[PDB]
């Protein structure tokens, strides 16, 4: 046999004749083999180990992951962690990432800890609030559903938010404040492509596609300081369906219920576990129709992260809402569950153009054509991002989301966008303020330190004006 | 070319795409055609006791036909009359012979009055096909790829490997028949010896031996001179195959049934053929010329005048009217 | 479950209490024994109670003990069909280096082998016992931390000890309460696919790496689309409803369509699968009655009958030789005969009158005398009457 | 209600000259059995069926929106590396042009 590596027999002298049999590789190094004997082959010598046909004469072989080779000090980012190959093994921080909820389609959940269950409602249910145990607690998250228990082109979906004292709420495509909060600093609101984006303090974020997803946005500051539907952001993904009663179920429906806002109103009924929602039931072509369509997110576009987000769970989702959903002009209960999925992998920096003319097609014409002049300056993008420059919110903000689809503007630099005109101007002719010269946002109507009343030179600015307003001494 | 053919002729015999004979008397369901990676469709055979019973084509998971040789057709369980067009299958008649048609999906089965099954499949499936029928390559030897993706020899275990059960229908593994020609034989086998030998001298069939060979039609055509009695019509299974091979081939062959002494079986009032077109002139169709420029096909009509009305023959003079 | 329970009750989760007080549950949360199992085709449960499918073909890693060696794994795996997506467990190899670093190997048939040497049971070695079971299987049990079950067709259980908690590794996991962290591959590192997760604790370098996992083999045999899903839906069906609100059933429903649309025999895959959800339920506390002569009653031998739930403490003949020796065993499923009947060698179960002694490894019939200068001794009715 | 859009506020002047119930069968008839998913086809073009015929006889109509069947126009302005923005798309344009 060859020089590299030196002939092998069995001895008689042991049964343990570990030889061509428990062949050491690269992957099989560390684990454990049976033996019966040796094959009396030629094996390598023992300080190195067989690689592809080459014995790589050093225990510095590759570090595998996806499928793929990795050299030794190559590193990969998965969520906000990178990790790198030291010496055989792979070597991952531990700064724990944000985590996020979602409603996919019309009954889905999607907890932080990832967990999704399906739970068909009609009543007004607690997502997550920090008001939970012994905690004192900040926030009370709210949604309420209405002919939702099947999915449809009914299934509209109400959102109540109750923070510092504050009753923002929303539905129909918009956002209405009842009663506005103490601190409005932290209030931030950024109406950006099919989205709105909704901040609401250092830690705390909703993203909202004006129709059914719901999407809030945690940070490490809370980690097992919440719950609701959405569970506890603990890390830990069997609990998150400890009820209000401080136990866990083993069905989701009963788990629902435990968290509806009004106690008279109905539990949601146990539903017979079928495959075959509601019209897929008797109808085999159109449960075949359905996931031929479905199977879009196994396609040729969508390959990239398949590998990095499993599609099954999107998948179920989309086979659950339009077998139920009789779509007849607005396909929109299957072009959302699809939607979701490609925001998730954008998140994850794979940015995905799978929509086309035939196929869920979101034109973006209307706002070049009420301006008398066709000016075209606003596009539809795979995914831009959301977090940008404005006449309102000059500033540069906490940016929960990467990029979102959706209608963007464009004209070239040195020119700002502002949402009351349709179009882009100038930055000068934004009402923007810079009062006393600091570089602040575009005059917020807040009361700048109430703190020290000696110190107190308060400067407000309604659209341009150079003023400032004189403290009410409390003497 | 442009497109294969399967056939499963005789008693137990088949012919792969690609030229490969091979005797089975299967006893159950097993796999012709359809896709070895993903099965937009599958061509299926029953078979009761090494006999055929039935063609059988599953579009997925969705629709089922089921074709007999008593006439007979099935969606599901629900007999069904003929003709019938559902779901991009065309399930008609052509020629007397029965035809189920899905050049959307790719493929033409026929059944004839004898019972052979045939296959026609496009290039749209070369190297992306196995089964009973094999791949379709270009090349024969390698057309037994079983179902683990293994080579064979024995076309049994791997014909076994094709096996389609059912709910109802559980079955076995399928064994060589005993041979009870080795002890019944004798002055029948020198003078029925002849009719497999004429494929070879005949001027008819001397020209197709540069198109396909009749080494494995003989072959397979002595083995079943010895088991039958009272005639010499026991041959002529194989040497219809032959001439449908090499007319598949690109070389059409006339008059080759007027001294072979075997009429293939057709009904009352039509006789065999060859090279009739399909679309055959009826009593109520529209004379619309010009546009069934398919290729010629083999098979029985009416007499030159005699028109077809209603699965019989009748001068045209007693056209009906509909109403 | 929505059913109401008075105050002051005390459930229990087959592990921990829960009292309710003041519309609360206040719950215990002591560490629980694991159980992953292997099962169907190529079905696995991790001790997480993660669900997954890995048809892999070659000499796999199951559950090592990862900190220090006390045991270590291994499953051997096969095509099982002429169908691709078939893929069974025909042996199951263990390794305890405490005792000689011994190799006990679980065989197809239900049989056992240590180094070579094929065993007859039972082996009450010091730490390790391994013996037959009431339904064909053998149990192995080293100390009192782990204990298997059958390889012989492919069900092997493992049950694990809170002792070992979060110090093992393999595709069973790491056994620490998460579900999530179960795709952890060798490198330290989890993996998002399944297909990559079990390609990394193969063994050898030869094999193939697992390139698809698929979900549907019913397409390649579209004939029992049919079968499998009418012979299934009996599990979402009223039959099993005490044990919905116990464990779910939707991976048990996922599991037998796709063993029945890949196996040879699914008389036997179905009839396997609705049994892999009876024992999940009865685990629990939920014990099903889904046997019918349709939907696979077994046939006991001539003697012994079906007994949905029993006692394995006094009916072989070995047990009146052991009286001593405690039954601390569960109420189980079998093929028994009536209480005055026991069993024998010969597996026909009899009276105690013509029980035999299986004193010293040895067997003496029912009414051996021996004896010897040091001592005397009779087989009376199964125990012996040694004297001095 | 859907198909009750072909009596409708934007369609009113073209309801006087044609009538709207031959085309209110049709989009009965195709969208009851059609079972649409992903392309709503089998009800957006029954409609633009009646509209083409209200062009027809001289009334225009702008019956499409981005929530009922959208029909984007921005592909034939992208594969140009610059987007030089000449599509767009007509309620009812000339045919016949040069
Ligand atoms: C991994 O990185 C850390 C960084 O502090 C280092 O201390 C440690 O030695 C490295 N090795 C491993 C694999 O832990
Ligand atoms: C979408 O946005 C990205 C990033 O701004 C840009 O590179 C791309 O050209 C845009 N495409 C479209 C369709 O506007
Ligand atoms: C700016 O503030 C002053 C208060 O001193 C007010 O009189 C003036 O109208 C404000 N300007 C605008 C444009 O609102
Ligand atoms: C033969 O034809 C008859 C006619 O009705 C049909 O009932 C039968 O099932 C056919 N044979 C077989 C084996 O199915
Ligand atoms: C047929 O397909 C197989 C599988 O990919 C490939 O290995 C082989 O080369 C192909 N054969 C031909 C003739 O293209
Ligand atoms: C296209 O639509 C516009 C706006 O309705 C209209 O002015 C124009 O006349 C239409 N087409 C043409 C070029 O006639
Ligand atoms: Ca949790
Ligand atoms: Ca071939
Ligand atoms: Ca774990």
């Amino acid at each position: 046999c060859r020089p590299p590596m030196v002939k092998l027999v069995c001895p008689a002298d042991n049964l343990r004749a570990e030889g061509l049999e428990c062949t050491k590789t690269c992957q099989n190094y560390d684990l454990e083999c049976m033996s019966m004997g040796c094959v009396s082959g030629c094996l390598c010598p023992p300080g190195m180990v067989r690689h592809e046909n080459r014995c790589v004469a050093l225990e510095r072989c590759p570090c595998f992951h996806q499928g793929k080779e990795y050299a030794p000090g190559e590193t990969v980012k998965i969520g906000c962690n990178t990790c790198v190959c030291q010496d055989r093994k792979w070597n991952c921080t531990d700064h724990v990432c944000d985590a996020t909820c979602s409603t996919i389609g019309m009954a889905h959940y999607l907890t932080f800890d990832g967990l999704k269950y399906l739970f068909p409602g009609e009543c007004q249910y607690v997502l997550v609030q920090d008001y939970c145990g012994s905690n004192p607690g900040t926030f009370r998250i709210l949604v309420g559903n209405k002919g939702c228990s099947h999915p449809s082109v009914k299934c509209k979906k109400r959102v109540t938010i109750l923070v510092e004292g504050g009753e923002i709420e929303l539905f129909d495509g918009e956002v209405n404040v009842k009663r506005p909060m103490k601190d409005e600093t932290h209030f931030e609101v950024v109406e950006s492509g099919r989205y709105i984006i909704l901040l609401l303090g250092k830690a705390l974020s909703v993203v909202w596609d004006r129709h059914l997803s719901i999407s809030v946005v945690l940070k490490q500051t809370y980690q097992e300081k919440v719950c609701g539907l959405c569970g506890n952001f603990d890390g830990i993904q069997n609990n998150d369906l400890t009820s209000s009663n401080l136990q866990v179920e083993e069905d989701p429906v009963d788990f629902g219920n435990s968290w509806k806002v009004s106690s008279q109103c109905a539990d949601t009924r146990k539903v017979p576990l079928d495959s075959s929602p509601a019209t897929c039931h008797n109808n085999i072509m159109k449960q075949t129709m359905v996931d031929s369509s479905c199977r879009i997110l196994t396609s040729d576009v969508f390959q990239d992260c398949n590998k990095l987000v499993d599609p099954e769970p999107y998948l179920d989702v989309c086979i659950y809402d339009t077998c139920s959903c009789e779509s007849i002009g607005d396909c929109a209960c299957f072009c959302d569950t699809i939607a979701a999925y490609a925001h998730v992998c954008a998140q994850h920096g794979k940015v995905v153009t799978w929509r086309t003319a035939t196929l869920c097609p979101q034109s973006c014409e209307e706002r070049n054509l009420r301006e008398n002049g066709y000016e075209c300056e606003w596009r539809y993008n795979s995914c831009a991002p959301a977090c940008q420059v404005t006449c309102q919110h000059p500033e540069p903000l906490a940016c929960p989301v990467q990029c979102v689809e959706g209608c963007h503007a464009h004209c070239p630099p040195g020119k700002i966008l502002d949402e009351l005109l349709q179009t882009c101007v100038d930055p000068e002719d934004c009402p923007v303020c810079e009062v006393a010269g600091r570089r602040f946002a575009s005059g917020k109507k807040v009361t700048l330190n109430p703190s020290d009343p000696e110190h107190c030179q308060i400067c407000h600015c309604d659209v341009v004006n150079l003023t400032c307003e004189a403290c009410q001494e409390p003497g | 070319s442009s497109t294969a053919r399967c056939s499963l002729f005789g008693s137990d015999f088949v012919n792969t795409f690609d030229g490969s004979m091979y005797s089975f008397a299967g006893y159950c369901s097993y796999l012709l055609a359809g896709g070895c990676q993903k099965r937009s469709f599958s061509i299926i055979g029953d078979f009761q006791n090494g006999k055929r019973v039935s063609l059988s084509v599953y579009l997925g998971e969705f629709f089922d036909i089921h074709l007999f040789v008593n006439g007979t057709v099935t969606q599901g369980d629900q007999r069904v009359s003929m003709p019938y067009a559902s779901k991009g299958l065309y399930l008609e008649t052509e020629a007397g012979y029965y035809k189920l048609s899905g050049e959307a999906y790719g493929f033409v089965a026929r059944i004839d009055g004898s019972g052979n099954f045939q296959v026609l499949l496009s290039d749209r499936y070369f190297n992306k096909t196995c089964g009973l029928c094999g791949n379709f390559n270009i090349f024969a030897e390698d057309d037994f790829m079983t179902q683990e993706g293994t080579l064979t020899s024995d076309p049994y275990d791997f014909a076994n490997s094709w096996a389609l059960s059912s709910g109802e229908q559980w079955c076995e593994r399928a064994s060589p028949p005993s041979s009870s020609c080795n002890i019944s034989s004798g002055e029948m086998q020198k003078g029925l010896w002849e009719q497999c030998q004429l494929l070879k001298s005949t001027s008819v069939f001397a020209r197709c031996h540069p198109l396909v060979d009749p080494e494995p039609f003989v072959a397979l055509c002595e083995k079943t001179l010895c088991e039958c009695a009272g005639g010499l019509e026991c041959a002529c299974p194989a040497l219809l195959e032959y001439a449908r091979t090499c007319a598949q081939e690109g070389m059409v062959l006339y008059g080759w049934t007027d001294h072979s002494a075997c009429s293939p079986v057709c009904p009352a009032g039509m006789e065999y053929r060859q090279c009739v077109s399909p679309c055959a002139r009826t009593c109520q169709s529209l004379h619309i010329n010009e546009m069934c420029q398919e290729r010629c096909v083999d098979g029985c009509s009416c007499p030159e005048g005699q028109l077809l009305d209603e699965g019989l023959c009748v001068e045209s003079t007693e056209c009906p009217c509909v109403h | 479950s929505g059913k109401r329970y008075p105050p002051g009750t005390s459930l229990s989760r087959d592990c921990n209490t829960c009292i309710c007080r003041n519309s609360q549950w206040i719950c215990s949360n002591e560490e629980c024994p694991g159980e992953c199992l292997v099962t169907g085709q190529s079905h696995f449960k991790s001790f997480d109670n993660r669900y997954f499918t890995f048809s892999g073909i070659c000499q796999y890693l199951l559950a090592r003990d990862c900190q220090d060696h006390s045991f270590s794994i291994v499953i051997e795996t096969v095509q099982c069909a002429d169908d691709r997506d078939a893929v069974c467990t025909r042996s199951v190899t263990v390794r305890l280096p405490g005792l000689h670093n011994s190799l006990v190997k679980l065989k197809h048939g239900a049989g056992v082998a240590m180094d070579g040497q094929d065993v007859q049971l039972p082996l009450l070695k010091g730490d390790l016992r391994i013996q037959h079971t009431v339904t064909a299987s053998v149990r192995l049990s080293y100390g009192e931390d782990l204990q298997m079950d059958w390889d012989g067709r492919g069900r092997l259980l493992v049950k694990l000890s809170p002792v070992y908690a979060g110090k093992t590794c393999g595709l069973c996991g790491n056994y620490n309460g998460n579900q999530g962290d179960d795709f952890l591959t060798p490198s330290g590192l989890a993996e998002p696919r399944v297909e990559d997760f079990g390609n990394a604790w193969k063994l050898h370098g030869d094999c193939q790496d697992l390139q698809k996992q698929h979900s549907d083999p019913c397409a390649l045999n579209p004939r029992m689309t049919r079968f499998s899903e009418e012979a299934c839906a009996v599990l979402t069906s009223p039959t099993f409803e005490a044990c919905h609100r116990a464990v779910s059933p939707l991976p048990y429903l996922r599991n037998c369509r796709y063993d029945v649309c890949s196996c040879s025999d699914g008389r036997e895959c179905l009839c396997g699968a609705l049994a892999s959800y009876a024992a999940a339920c009865a685990g629990r506390g939920v014990r099903v009655a889904w046997r019918e002569p349709g939907r696979c009653e077994l046939n006991c031998p001539k003697g012994q009958v079906y007994l949905q739930c029993g006692t394995p403490c006094n009916l072989t003949c070995r047990s009146l030789s052991y009286p001593d020796e405690e039954c601390n065993e569960a109420c189980l499923e079998g093929c028994f005969c009536p209480p005055g009947l026991y069993m024998d060698e010969r597996g026909d179960c009899v009276p105690k009158a013509q029980c035999p002694c299986y004193y010293d490894g040895e067997i003496f019939q029912p009414e051996d005398i021996f004896s010897d200068h040091h001592t005397m001794c009779y087989c009376e009715d199964g125990f012996m009457h040694c004297t001095m």
